[PDB]
């Protein structure tokens, strides 16, 4: 099963 | 008896051709399971091992969600990169990303991996502590400090060490007849003359699983690294692996040349020698 | 920096004339991903060519295998032609059955 990181989508961002 | 899970993601993208692509593949070990592609008709995760079809509608949801979201983000990302670098919007730019836990023989956790490139160039990694990041240049210091500054880490180091590890020995557990199976090789040694004084032996690996294999040549008992050729690891298309190794001798001393051959799947690692 | 294609070609089974098999064509070691490879048959294109799903080494180079099913005979040539944005022509990698 994959990640699933950040605040919000936009956290994910590099 | 090690394993690991690996995700493979790959954003590129194509000014003039569209939004960029994102693809996502699943590993274990050397074991595809899945993928997604954001370019496909209908986008959706797909089963590639006949292992993981078991699994319910609510887990191909789940994943096709989280693909679809990071389709999306790694969009963006592609532009943040392309500002970092004060690049132009004309080009094509690719950021990869590879992650995912390896378990021992006994099942435990060995280490977690989050690493991410740029251009094919590594840009920034979670580091084994799971806790700090390594970042390539000032650019990726970028992504390190907003990483650090939304909490990535803490977040990653929980998946690591926690779904990761369970969804893996999930996996391991319902492939085992194949994913806990060693294919052993099964080795030849062909023989070419290429000159009145001179032949190659070539000694062959096929049918193995998994890829990891070593393969050497010996004169008189002695490594001859410098002397062989050796080919890519490649796929038979079967899950299996095929591999040689070659070395050209003096026509007449071909039975002082052993081949070497270490493998998970063979209890003893074999000695061959070309059978004339 | 860009990366050149290595490439394999190969049978799936050991070659024994009038028995099918399976014709790869395995492209590893290239940056970008963008590849363009067919398969050939006495030099012409091979339609029903299928590929895997790209993914990439530990060094971030990538990896494809191209397969169709075939029958080798003792004079059918097989070859592998591959382009890619390193290459100043396609390259054409012929099949030989020792390698």
């Amino acid at each position: 099963l994959p990640a699933v990181v950040g605040l919000s989508p936009g956290e994910q961002e590099y | 008896g090690s394993h690991s899970m690996r995700y493979f993601y790959t954003a590129m993208s194509r000014p003039g051709r569209g939004e960029p692509r994102f693809i996502a593949v699943g590993y274990v070990d050397d074991t595809q399971f899945v993928r997604f592609d954001s370019d496909a008709a209908s986008p959706r995760t797909e089963p590639r091992a006949p292992w993981i079809e078991q699994e319910g509608p609510e887990y191909w949801d789940r994943n096709t969600q989280i693909f679809k979201t990071n389709t999306q983000t790694y969009r963006e990302s592609l532009r943040n990169l392309r500002g970092y670098y004060n690049q132009s919007e004309a080009g094509s730019h690719i950021i990869q990303r590879m992650y995912g836990c390896d378990l021992g023989p006994d099942g435990r956790l060995l280490r977690g991996h989050d690493q991410s490139a740029y251009d094919g160039k590594d840009y920034i990694a979670l580091n084994e502590d799971l806790s700090s990041w390594t970042a390539a240049d000032t650019a990726a210091q970028i992504t390190q400090r907003k990483w650090e500054a939304a909490r990535v880490a803490e977040q990653l180091r929980a998946y690591l060490e926690g779904l990761c590890v369970e969804w893996l020995r999930r996996y391991l557990e319902n492939g085992k007849e194949t994913l806990q199976r060693a294919d052993p090789p099964k080795t030849h040694v062909t023989h070419h003359p290429v000159s009145d004084h001179e032949a190659t032996l070539r000694c062959w690996a096929l049918g193995f699983y998994p890829a990891e294999i070593t393969l050497t040549w010996q004169r008189d008992g002695e490594d001859q690294t410098q002397d062989t050729e050796l080919v890519e690891t490649r796929p038979a298309g079967d899950r299996t692996f095929q591999k040689w190794a070659a070395v050209v001798v003096p026509s007449g001393e071909e039975q002082r040349y052993t081949c070497h051959v270490q493998h998970e799947g063979l209890p003893k690692p074999l000695t061959l020698r070309w059978e004339p | 920096i860009q990366r050149t294609p290595k490439i394999q070609v190969y049978s799936r089974h050991p070659a024994e004339n009038g028995k099918s098999n399976f014709l790869n064509c395995y492209v590893s070691g290239f940056h970008p991903s963008d590849i363009e490879v067919d398969l050939l048959k006495n030099g012409e294109r091979i339609e029903k060519v299928e590929h895997s799903d790209l993914s990439f080494s530990k060094d971030w180079s990538f990896y494809l295998l191209y397969y169709t099913e075939f029958t080798p005979t003792e004079k059918d040539e097989y070859a592998c032609r591959v382009n890619h944005v390193t290459l100043s022509q396609p390259k054409i990698v012929k099949w030989d059955r020792d390698m």
